[PDB]
Formats: C-alpha cells, structure tokens, sequence
C-alpha cells in the first residue's frame, strides 16, 4: 500500500477525531464499532485507518505500520514519544491526569503505595514532588485499587470526576493537562509530505 | 535528594520511637542471659562471606581496603559475624548472644521489601535439644507482647530435614532437587504432579507440597522408606512439639509448610517465619543453623518494620517563654535552669527559646512566668 | 474484611467459574453484566468477588489484595507465579499458546520480528528454539499486526484456530497448553486455610 | 578471625556500656529540643557528596546500585544528610536536628584509628546569633557531665573568619594562603616571621599565631585596619564569650587557637575541638558550617571513643538452679517467673537453664531453692 | 543463548566483512595523514566523563576498580579519550587522530538499535578554519566512495551557533529554550508559531523552522538585530561553503536544518549527520566540539551498520580431498603443501582435513587429484 | 591523565603496527579454514558465565541491564562465547572457529599484567585425536614464524588428566586435593614431601612435581595401580608425542611441567604455555576444554607482540602549502588524482591547512617545480 495509513483510538477519540477527518476529505465507508474488519478504507483512496487500543497507536506509529496517528497525552507520556513527531495539538477529548485516593481518608505515615496504567508518569511525577513512591502496573481499571488496599492512591485520567465520585474516590493533585495529539513516523514525515501536507493543513484550519 | 528504592529516612517521631524499641528490645534480651555483641559493619570478605550461599553472597556490596588492596564487604547479614564471635570466645557448653545492628543489602529480599533493615537478633549455640528453640520462641513472643501491638503475629513452621533426606534416599541430581525446590516455592501442584510421576520416591516429593500442611497424618503418607528413616520421623516430631507449644503456651496461629525451603543451604533443620499481619515478607525469621560440631538456632527482625504497628505515648514538647526568660536577672535564671534540668529528667523536650519566633515543632506547653513563679500550660 | 477475596476475570473465566462457586456454597448475589458494581457480596457472607481484566488477577492476588483469584495460564506465565500458589487446574477456558502468521507467507531470511501482548513467553519460547527475534509489546488486539507488516509473527491464544482463519492468518509453533488455574496468595494460604480448605475441596470434587 | 585496621568488635560489657551511652546520649538530645533523625546508611552521591570537599569524598567507599546503575556511597558523615533533610523539612525558622549512627571511612584519622565510628551528634539550623552556638556548649557539657568520667575534656577554640578576613584585606594570592596555612598547621614560627616580612599586613598573620591563644588582647594587637574590621571585630568577641561561658557555666578548660583552619572550606566561623585527656584526635568537633543562605551549627563525637572514659555499675548475672526449677508444680513455677520477671524488671540478667551444665559468662548469683523460699546466693 | 537487546553476534562471512571494512577505513584514515590511537575500554571517570554532557553520563557503564575503589566507566564514545590524548600529546598546533574501536551505551538509541557499536572516526584538533570541516568531509566521501554501496548517503547540515546567538540576543530563558528545542525537535510549526507570537524576536525563531531549508535567502529573512550579529553572519556563511563543497567535489544531496540542535550541549558550530537510504538513525554523526582554548572537528559511525550495504566478493572456500592426499609419497605431500601456501596467500580459504568426514562450512571448492596433477573442481 | 594500572593507550605507530598484527594474523587463520567470528563485549551472565569457574568470574566486571534488571558482565575470556556459538551453529562435525577481540579483567593475572588485552585466538571442536591438537601448534607456529621475530617462544607443556586420575584413584577430598595445587602452585617440594607422606599414593604426587619434567620415565616412577590406568598412559603418550612434534618440526625448546594446574576446571587434557624471551606471563596460553563435544584451542594477547615486532618505515608525505594554493582549479584536480595514487601506495599524504600544517614524523615533501610535482626527503 503506497498511501497513508492512519492509527486511531478507539472510543471518545474516535469520536471527536471524526469531524476533523471529514473536513479533511477522509471519511470511513462504514462504521468501526459495527464491523469484523481491522483496516479501513476511507472516500480518500490514499488513506485508510487502523482503529487500536490507545496504547497501541504510539508503537504502530513509531514502526512504520502506520504512518500518523492520533493518540492521547496521557498515552505519548506514558509510553515515551521520543520516535515520533508530535506534530499537532488538536485540542480534543481534554482531560487531567491527576492522583486520587479514597474521599476524607489520610495519607498513612508508611510509604505511599499507587496503583496505575501510567507507571512513568507516575514515578516522574513523584519525583519532582520528592516523595519516595512504591508502584504497581494496573492494565485495567484503576477505581478499585484503593478500595481493597492494593493501593493508597491511584494515577488515573480525569474529566468532569464523576467515576471517581461514583466510587468513593477524590481528586488530589493536578499531574497535567491532557489533550489529543497528531503524531507522524519520522520516515514517513519525509517521504510522504506530499500526501500528508494537505491533510496537516486541512486538521490546523479545523482547530482554528 | 531522592533517594534509592528501598532505602528510606526514619524521621523525628519514628525515629525517636526506632531508638525506643531498638533499646527497650535489647534490653529485654540482656536481662534473660543474652550477651550483647556489636561486630562491626564491614570485614573481610574471607571471614565475613566464610560458607556462604550464593545468595548472601550476591546481597552482600563489596568495596576495596585501601590499606591492604584487600576486599571487604558490607554485611548483609550479623549471623555469620556472631558465628566468628562464637568460634573465638565460647567454647564448648553453651553460650547466648543478642545483637542489633545496621544491614545493607544490594537488592531487596521481596516486594518493594527495605535495603537498610535495623536487624535485631538472638541466637543460642551449643544446644542440641528442641528445648533451646522453644526458649526462642518464648524470648520473642515476650518481646512481641511487651509491645502491645494491635497487630498479630501468624507464625508458620517449617523443617528443611525432611526434603534433604528424601532428596538422599532418592538420590536426586542436582538439577531434580533444584527444579523441586523451585516448584515448591509456588506451591504449583499441577506441574509438581507431573514432574514427580517420572522420579524416584516422586510420591513422597508431592506429598510434602500436597499435605505438608497436616502435620499430625504427614508420617503414614510417606512410603515405607522415608517412614523408616529417623530423621525424617525426628523432623516430623519436632514439628509437632513446636506447633504444641506455640498454641497451648501462646494462644499462636500455627501453619506448618515442609517445603518452606528458602536458606537451603545454611538451615540445618527446623526453620520459623512470623507474618505480621497479611504483610507479605515476613517480620521474624529464624531456625536452626550450623556454627563452627556446632549447633546452633536464632532470630532475627528488621526493627523497622515494627515502626507502623507500635505507639508511644504523646511527647510533652515545652517552650520556655522568650521575653519572660530575659527579663529574668542571673540567680532567677540559674533557678529555672534547675527547674528545666528536672523537666527534662522526667521526659519534657524543653526548649530554651533563641528568639521570639524560635518555636519547636507539635508544641504541646508552654513554660510561663506568673506571680514569680513558672508553671506550665497546654497551647 | 476478614474473610476471603476472590478475584475473577471478566468474561469466560468469570461465566465457566460460577458453577464451581455454586457448588461451594457461594452465590453472587446480583448479576455482574448489569451492575456498576467492582466489590461483590456473595450467599457466603465470608466470601466477596472482585471482578478485574485478566492481566490484573495475579497482581491482586500477589499484593494480598485478593486472598486467591482464577486467572489463565498464559496470563501466569507472562506476569510470573513467584509470589502465589498455583493450586489447581480447573480445566476451564482451554487453549494453546502458539505463534501465528499471514496465511502461506513464509518467513522471512532476516531477523524475525514478534508482535505479542505476551512478551515474556514469546522471549522464552524464541530463545529455547535458538532463533534471535525483535519483541513488539501489544495491549490490543494482535491480528492486524501481521497484516500491516508490525510483526512477521504474533503469539497469542488459539482454541478453534477461527479469528486466526477469519483475518488471513494461520497458527504455526505450538508453545504450550493454557488453562485457568485456581491461585492463592501465600500468606491467606497460611492464615486462611480454615477458610480456604472447603472451598478448595469443592473446586477439586468438581473438577475430578 | 583477622579484622581490617580500624575496624574493631564491640563485645558483651563494652556494646552493653555501648548501648545505654547511644540511648542516654540520645534521650538528653531530645530534651534538649532537638529533633532526632535517622538517614539511612547509603545515598545516592548526588546527594551524600553535594558540596562536599576533597577529603570527605576520597573518605567515602563507592557503590553500585543494581536497580539504575548509578552511583552509591556509604556514608563518612552525617551532616550532608541532615542538610538534605533539612532543606525538605526545616523551613526558614529555627530547626534542630540530632542524630547517632554508624559512619564508614576508607582511611584512619588517626594513628590506630577508628574506621567505624558510632557517629553522634546536633545540629542547628537558622540562627546567625552566639546563642546558638552557646546552646550546642550547654546541650554537649550537659551531656558530658551525665557520663561521670574522670577524664578531662580540655576545649581549643578557633575562629576561621579572622584569618580569612585577613587574607582579603591583604589581598594574598592562593599561593601565599596554601604556604601560610601549612605553616600555622606545622607550627613553624621562624618561617612564618619570614615570610610575613614580605607580605601585606604581614605582621598581622604572624601576630595571630604569635600571641592569638590571648584573646582578651588580641584585638589591641593587631593592626588599625584589621582593629576596625567589623568581622574580625565580631569574632574576637564571639571566642571572648564562648570561653567566658565554659570556664563559668561548665568549669571547662579552654585555650584558643586562632590558626586552626583544618576544614578550611566547610567551617564559616567559631571552631570548637574537645579533646579527652592527651588523646591527639578530638574526641568532639564542632562549629559554624553552612546550610543550604542558610546559617548552621553543629557537633558531633565517635561514641565509641567514650567507652574507654565511662564505667557501669557491675551487672547482676543470675542463673536458676536447674534441679530445683524442674521439681516446681505449674503454680510454684509460675510463682517464680513472677519474681524472675521483677528482677529482670531491675537490671537482673537471669539465665534459665536448659541443662545442668548451662552456666552463663560472668555468673555473680544463683536463685536457689531453700527452705521454700527463692534467694540469691553470691558464688 | 539468548543476547541481551541492542547485543548481537557477527558471525561468519559477516564478521570477516566487518574485518575488512575496519581495516581498509582505518588504513585510509591512516593515508590522508590521520594517526591512529587505541585508548582502552574502560578508564576512570574523571577523565572519561571529564566536561561530559548528562546524556553521556547516563549512556556510561559505571564499575568499581578493584585496585583503588575508584569509579571506571566503559567507554560510551571514544572522543572524550582523544581529547585527554591530545592534550598529552597534540601541542598547539594541528593534530588529525583516527581510531576504530567498541563502544558499549547503557541503553538503545534507535528502536532495535545497537548497544555494541563498532566506532570509527577521525578528529582534527587546532584548527579554527572552515578548512577543517572541509578536509573531513573529504576524507569521509572518499572512505564511503571505496564501499562501493548502491546505498545512498543524504547529509544534513545544521549549525547549533545560529539558534544559540539567538537566544542569547532574545534573552530567552532556560524553559524558553527548551520549550522551542522540544518543538523543533518535533517540527510542530503551528504550537511553535503561537509561542513565537508572545516572544521577543519570536519572527526569528520560527523563520528557523520554516526557512531555515533555503540558506542561501535566510540572513535576508531575519531581524535587523540578527543580521548585525558577526556569530550569525559567520555560522550561515560556513553553511553555504560547506553546502556548495558537498554538491560541487561531491555530488552530494543536501538537506539544511538549523534547528538540528540535539548534542546542544557539545557542539559548538556546524554539524553534520550522513543518513543511509531511509534508515532514521544518522550513519555518520560530525561537528565541531571543544577541545577541553582548542578547536576540534571531528566525525564518526558505527561500522557494524555498513554491513547490510556493503559485499565483498564470493570467498574460495577449498577442502584438501581427504583419501586422495593420505595415499601420497612424501615429496608429493610437500608440493601439494607448496600449491596450498600459494593458494592461501592469495585468500584462498584452505582445510587441511582431519578425517574423511572433515567438512568446511560454505564449501566451494576441492583439491582433487585427476591424473597425476591437483586441480580445484566446483563442488 | 592518569589510567588505571594494567589500563595502556597503545598509541600512534604502536596503534598503527597493533592493527597490522591483527588483521594479518587474522587472516592467516581465515586461510587454515578458521570461520572468524566477532561474539559481543557484553552478554548476559547466565550465559557469559554458564559453567565458568570461581576465577573467570571474579575476573569478570558484572553489569546492570536497565531494560531487563538482569545481570550482565563484560567478557573476560572469549572461548565461552565460541561454545555458545558452536552449540547453536556448529553441529555433531568438526568446527573451527577465530576471534580476534577486546577482553577485559577486573584484576591483573601475574606482575604488572595488562587488564586490556587484544586477546586473539583459535580453536578446534569435533576432534578427539591428537592430530587437532598438532593442527593447532601447526598453524600457530606459522604465525609466530610469520612475524619475523628475533624473540624466542619457549614452550611448556602439561597434563591434566595424569593429577585428575590420581586423584580419582586416591580419593582424595577437596581439601587435601585443593591444599596439593597450591603446593604445585610454587613447586613447595620440602612441604609436599611432608604432606605426601599421609596421604594415598602420596609418593606418586611427589613424583608428578620432583620428576614430572622427566616424561620419558614418568610412567616408569608411578606406582603400579597408576601404571595400569589406561587414562595415565594415554595422557603421558600425548605429552611424549607434542614434544617430539614440536621438536622435530619446528626445532622448538620444550618443557614439561605435569603439575601446571591453574585452570584445573575448564583444562580437560594437554595443556600448553608459550613464553616469550624470559617474561614471565605465557604470551601463547592452549589446551583442551570441554563443548559431550570436545574442543581444543589457543589464545594470545596480541598487544604483547608490539615490542618485539617491526614494521617498515613509513612514508609521511607533506604537500607544499604555497605552491597548492596558487593552482587552478584544474590543476587542483590533477595533484589530487596524484595525491590519491600516492595513497593507493600507502603514502601517508597530508593536505595542508595552513603554511606550519606539519604532520608528526614527516620524511617527504611533495613540491611543485617546472609544473611537475615530485618527491623530496627532508
Ligand atoms: O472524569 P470522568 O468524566 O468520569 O471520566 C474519567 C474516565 O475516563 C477514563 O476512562 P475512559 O474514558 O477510557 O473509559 P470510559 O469512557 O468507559 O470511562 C478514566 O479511566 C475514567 O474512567
Ligand atoms: O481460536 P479461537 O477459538 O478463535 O479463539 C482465539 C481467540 O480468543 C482470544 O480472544 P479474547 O480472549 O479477546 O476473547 P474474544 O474472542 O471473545 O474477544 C484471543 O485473543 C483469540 O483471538
Ligand atoms: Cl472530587
Ligand atoms: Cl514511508
Ligand atoms: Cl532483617
Ligand atoms: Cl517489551
Ligand atoms: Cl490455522
Ligand atoms: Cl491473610
Ligand atoms: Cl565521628
Ligand atoms: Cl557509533
Ligand atoms: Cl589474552
Ligand atoms: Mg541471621
Ligand atoms: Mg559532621
Ligand atoms: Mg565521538
Ligand atoms: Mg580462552
């Protein structure tokens, strides 16, 4: 295939991501959620889509299996996005990163155990706090953790705070803004601008 | 500063209560026959790493003697050192020891587990009978209770004697006994089960993981072989007397695991691991052990980890009042002098105030100059 | 809670589970696919159900969070089974680890490149077949990744051989054989055995 | 076993006597308002040897952390440690720190000596005041006069800001500054005279080590631009009253040294040295350093070093009749593990035995059985 | 066994190839004047870090010296020891160094990329001149020329001077500047524009970004400010001598990119990274350094990365027939033993067998014997 | 700056003539049939270290894998890595393998010993018969002869299977097994005479370090239980047999040492140790080792043969500043195609970058006279 192959998330992304791929001039034929394939064409026939867990968008990207991608902050922190090009902010599906422990409950006198899918982020971002820190990869939900002792606080993504409402939960800390980001292959930067350029420009009007 | 993984500052009212249980611990030891030693934090590594295992040896950081070009490594662990103290100055009857002291390991023993453990140890040599460990037992659960702790100590025994002999009688290669060891350690039955049923006595091997734990039935479900084997029957029933100890003089919670096979190589028999609360590596950890024919059993814990379970009665933290202090003339001083001298041989922390601001941190009085007189006062 | 926590995976670990709960003497008591519910009571007012992803059930078990948990083989494998008991094979959800690629594609002369949530295993198995490979970590799904060239191989679990068969790919290597195995955390294993032994018992008479 | 140089064992009487100095130390410290700290034994260089100078980082052994790779340090002394803690902890306000731990040097002080000190000391933080280097003196001699030695502590007091306010003044090159300190720390007068003929304000360097031990006259010696100099004003006056306050308060012998600059570029300011009997290391160093502009005063002393000064009242080695003891009904024994409990309550150090044979080291008392009452029997 | 990442065997026809490729470069080097130097693997880290950015430091292997206790480090790059032989041994005028030797990096810098370069390079040191640069690039496309690749090599010139006077002219601050070095990094024109809007000369800093491509128009794009800096004027002046140089004696494509600022931190002018075909990670990295006032330029590359560009021809690969030369005469054994000398001398790759069965791998070729005379035949 | 002990720069036409020995040596093997191979510094210990002994890993610097936590440690001895090698690659034949690569120990062996050797070697597997074993000494004679030394090699030969069977026979315990090679260790004759006397076949392991160098009436001196061990008398026939080889071919000065025992657990056999001159660490270390795969090899540190090998003078050539910038641009070109000729030749050319640009050791100008460029000597 001599186009571009374009990396989404699936879920809220995708979803906010849509728009601005219509503007573009690529639309998807059919609906993602609906369907057994795992590549897309698109009305554009020098684009099609690959829809990935969150977490996966960044290593396709980074290898070549995909060209561009969309993947959140959280996401490119957490992973390290040191082989691709964050090219654009496209101030979609804004949220924080933030800590969270159990509502009125205080920080025990022992070392701070935290329980996450952002393991990095939450090391570094202890860090420049200079609190020593014992942390445990979580791959699926987080809320739990802190209810049954696995750990005191979590790191975890936050919007309106309504999940961790709903669970006995709280806000601490504010790590870091979030918002979703366009990321190109270094390769492909290069050799497919021609093919790119347009689509950047047509994604940088939409954010106006 | 960060510091590294596993290496953590104990700071004002943890470390005033570390110094607390360190002296109050040791001391009790002292006062029921055991001879306080303080070896020094660093030998050579041909006394200090003498008969050791791989794994010691591994925990243990090296550095170089600058005097001699010779190297010495920091101790990871004060048993072998107390086993030096012994060879020199104890001679054939039976001698007591207790020590308290740093140790630093290179790696963590377990799950973000500390490198710079307070250990705190009793050992008795030159004891042959079971009688020995059971007045370890009863040194350590009188120290446990005269913490009065809300925690609870779960103790579970082992005995590395039945294996070894099994491992003897079946004549089991090195790489047999090291794969059962391993699946030992994760209890994993399923492939246990297939892995005994091509080796010799296989069945007993599994029965050990499989009912280790009924003690009182582990005998009849041994083969004839293993049955007959004294030391085998010895171990079992020194397992026995233990657990009765501990349940009937104790009120203690006593699981038994046979195969609980971790210091292979420097356990000589009975092994003791107390669990406090559902933490995960254990709190004490002792059993038999070989000196240098000499026999010999002990304890030890990581001091530290007693911080998070143990309490002090709230400090009297007093502040002399500044501006009523210098108004004071030299004799009204030396008399304060006097009444703060006594104070603090009761306990207060008083401090004499540099300026007006100098305030200590959880004040909780204040020393106060009302109708010539000083009177303290809560804040 | 002083009784016993048990961990179990969403979906056919959870379902095939039930039965053996309920032969315990352990019922949930309301149906998990219509609950917002983490923490479950149970008919046993001793016992209470976490219900997790797969890949976090060792992690509760070995931290004491959950005193035992149902988890698969593979999922042991990959995470490591050093800090808990593997107690039984309860012979439910059974498949086979092997590697898979693009259906009569054979394999490329260079280095090999394996894109797999199963990472560890796939480093294991390549090693004790003296083959040197480039390991891929995927937290989705693996049977695109052949066919965007991410990876020459995937490794991953195969019952029928159906998804491999439906996305042009074909199982090559058997690795191993994958079971949910019954897991204890050692210290319940120690502290709670009262509580634990019946259920044990139950789960064994089931099964045999 | 061969121990390295410096490095020596602490055994039964000496690491009992050990023991009750480190608490006791300790205890007074806290009184006194000073918070105790506990840093580990290892850090990170990045930290451990921040700001350090030359000396103290050939002085610290180097390892390597297996988790990162990078650099560790057993720690040669604990006051980097307490600014680090203090940087986090302190605040801008007065802070006071104490704090006893092991230390590790690669080499000996000196001669024969200690490579592994017992390392106690305390620290403030933030006052720039006399006062508080007055409160180090009340807190170290109150400690001292606790011991009850016989040994005498004779004090030398120096002051490094008059020597380097006079190199400023006289604008001496590093070359000049090297060659004068080299002289005052060898004593070689007829060289310093020399080569004070040739430098500015030349006399003035020679008058401070000709006649700087009198320093009531001291300021009226020395030139009009170094009579006038605020600092060198202030110093002078801050070594009259912490002498003044030793003889008085704490019948302390004091000299002064106004050419000792050893740690030339640690020290800020008053240097204070104890020295026990003619003992040629200081026993207690101490005096101005910075924090961090953050002010900083502190101590510290080789615990280990007063075990040769101090004495404990013979210890009470109890051991109970063995015969005897086993002839006991339950409440009989019961009985007497009340009364051993209440001895071992007073210091007693009571063995039970486990043989006929175990008799403990040092045996003073036997608790024998006579006429149906328990006593104690002088051997 | 499984290897390490980034840790790779070279094996067989491949090692031979890297043999061939390190000898003939480094005797080209050796011919256009460059002398070659072999400092060792491993030295102490004052030296080999000595003026060493954070990077290199962390990209170190850290080992304690045996000997000493002092910190060695592996060699992560070769140029750090230059310098220190240089100094020793360079003087103040020009000095050219080669050298071709393994480097070990604590992690990958490419995904899947090595951690066990082969680093060849050459240094010229006392040379102000852009005629320095030149002379480099004359020797690299002469070496590159002689591997006769089908391979292409793009080179891209950057220049760390023009953004550093930039910021210095602006008065950015440390975050400012990191914050457009991230963004470069990223070539995130449209977040670099709006950060541009709100700086001083921010009109500068994005023109970087966005014409910085076209050298020939770009000191015509920027400020008056800019255009009046000696630095700047200087910087885009080597820019183009280098560029014409490359497409003039070269035929060389060349990309312009002034916002290349990686090694910002050791470089201190032009740059140069030579990329192969589409490979992401530069073959060749060069640029101007400081001689830690001494002036130094140099390049180098791993030559393990030649290997899948590079053949050589077919090797002659001849088993001696077995049964054939067994049967021989004595005299007939020596003339055969002169034909194979002769044969070996010219590269051919000749097995002497030890059996029947005795089989070279990759076997072309053998030496058989067909009516009285020995030929090679194709197998 | 300083380097550590045993740590040398091997500078400029040391560098120059290290990298000739390398390459020519290198390729010398190449054409005995040798496959190079170039295994990595750095592996992890697991294999690295995979049935090493306790002096192979002491003299190994251990290191952190960041990636993996695992340990790793840089190599100290290459023949671990060709085993690996020939286990995957090298099947149930014979195999031969060379290497030539940087190795590195933590402490030096012997007086003033380096830490960074060049070790290059080669090494045999599949062979069981002497005939390997001559193969080798063979092919390093060839290269020794090769160099041109005037230095002499001396050639001490042991056994380490005659100690071993004795050993076995006798029974011997660790302890009194271990306290016998430290005695052999320093030839302690007066004490091993005393520690002979209470142990089994004593007299036999006197004799192996009194009359050991004797190896045609070694057999003859042994008692009669170790006179019928098949093994024994194999293992003093090899002796006998690379003795006579090495003096017949190749006019070699051999010894015999049957108590050289340092590296008791990776030696399986003969034994060999070449010295250069008088010095006291054997340039040339050889003999038998395990793979059941046997194997047979040798190695050097090539470093070691810089002060006693020459190499021709260099030419070092220095084009005349003045006379180059007043060419054309034609011109240019033509004493390039010259200069790259001269190159071709092994002329060490520069071009000058200023009119004082002089290179170290300069033996000929290139100078322009009657638009001719030619060559004059200084
Ligand atoms: O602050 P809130 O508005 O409650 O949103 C926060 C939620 O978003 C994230 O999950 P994600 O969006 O990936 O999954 P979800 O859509 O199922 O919540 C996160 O794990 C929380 O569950
Ligand atoms: O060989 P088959 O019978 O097709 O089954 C194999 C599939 O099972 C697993 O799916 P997962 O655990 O994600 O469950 P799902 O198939 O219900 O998504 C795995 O990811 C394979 O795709
Ligand atoms: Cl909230
Ligand atoms: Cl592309
Ligand atoms: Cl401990
Ligand atoms: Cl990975
Ligand atoms: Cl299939
Ligand atoms: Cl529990
Ligand atoms: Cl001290
Ligand atoms: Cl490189
Ligand atoms: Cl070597
Ligand atoms: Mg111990
Ligand atoms: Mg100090
Ligand atoms: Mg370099
Ligand atoms: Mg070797």
């Amino acid at each position: 295939f001599l186009g571009l192959t374009l990396a989404l998330s699936k879920g809220r992304i995708l979803e906010e991501t849509m728009p601005l791929l219509r503007a573009a001039g690529v639309e998807l034929l059919e609906d993602p959620e609906a369907s057994r394939k795992l590549i897309f064409p698109t009305s554009n026939p020098n684009v099609r889509v690959l829809i990935l867990r969150a977490s996966d968008v960044p290593t396709y990207v980074e290898h070549g299996a995909a060209d561009f991608g969309v993947a959140g902050k959280d996401v490119l922190l957490e992973h390290g996005a040191n082989h691709v090009y964050e090219l654009l902010d496209l101030k979609i599906a804004q949220c924080k990163l933030m800590t969270a422990g159990v509502k009125d409950a205080p920080l025990p006198n022992r070392r701070l155990r935290i329980a996450t899918k952002y393991v990095n982020v939450a090391r570094a971002y202890f860090a420049s706090q200079g609190q020593q820190v014992d942390v445990i990869k979580l791959y699926g939900s987080m809320e739990l953790a802190p209810l049954v002792g696995l750990g005191d606080l979590i790191v975890d993504v936050v919007d309106t705070g309504n999940t961790l409402r709903a669970n006995g939960l709280e806000a601490r800390d504010h790590i870091c803004d979030v918002s979703s980001r366009l990321i190109v292959n270094q390769v492909s930067y290069k050799r497919k601008f021609a093919l790119l350029e347009p689509i950047l420009d047509s994604f940088k009007n939409s954010i106006n | 500063g960060m510091l590294p993984d596993g290496v953590a500052d104990v700071l004002f009212e943890d470390a005033h209560k570390q110094e607390v249980l360190r002296h109050q611990l040791t001391q009790q030891l002292i006062t029921h026959g055991y001879q306080l030693v303080s070896p020094p934090m660093i030998e050579f590594t041909e006394s200090l790493l003498s008969g050791a295992s791989e794994d010691l040896k591994r925990q243990t950081f090296k550095i170089i003697d600058q005097l001699t070009g010779r190297l010495m490594g920091i101790r990871a662990d004060i048993t072998p050192q107390i086993l030096r103290i012994d060879a020199h100055h104890g001679g054939d009857g039976i001698a007591r020891y207790c020590y308290a002291g740093d140790v630093i390991h290179t790696l963590p023993s377990g799950l973000f587990g500390s490198r710079t453990p307070l250990q705190l140890g009793a050992e008795i040599f030159g004891c042959e009978s079971i009688a020995a460990d059971i007045e370890l037992i009863d040194v350590l659960f009188s120290m446990i209770n005269s913490l009065d702790m809300s925690a609870v100590l779960h103790v579970d025994l082992g005995h590395v004697t039945i294996f070894k002999r099994l491992a003897e009688l079946a004549a089991l290669s090195a790489s047999d006994t090291e794969q059962l060891m391993q699946l030992y350690a994760n209890k994993n039955l399923p492939e246990l089960k297939q892995v005994c049923q091509v080796l010799p006595m296989g069945s007993d091997f599994y029965t050990l993981a499989r009912f280790g734990h009924d003690i009182a039935n582990l005998l009849g479900r041994l083969s004839e072989n293993a049955q007959q084997d004294t030391k085998i029957v010895t171990a079992i029933d020194e397992l026995q007397r233990l657990k009765a100890h501990l349940q009937v003089q104790w009120q203690c919670a006593v699981s038994i695991d046979v195969t609980e096979l971790s210091g292979y190589h420097y356990h000589t028999g009975i092994v003791f691991n107390g669990y406090i609360n559902s933490e995960t590596q254990p709190l004490v950890r002792g059993g038999r052990f070989d000196g240098m024919p000499r026999q010999a059993t002990g304890f030890s814990m990581d001091v530290s980890r007693l911080l998070a379970h143990t309490q002090l009665d709230a400090p009297f933290i007093v502040l002399i009042d500044y501006d009523a202090f210098n108004n004071l003339d030299s004799a009204q001083r030396q008399l304060l002098l006097q009444q703060v001298a006594s104070l603090r041989q009761q306990g207060y922390r008083v401090t004499m105030p540099l300026t007006a601001e100098d305030m200590p941190v959880g004040l909780t009085h204040r020393l106060s100059l009302a109708d010539n007189q000083w009177r303290l006062h809560a804040v």
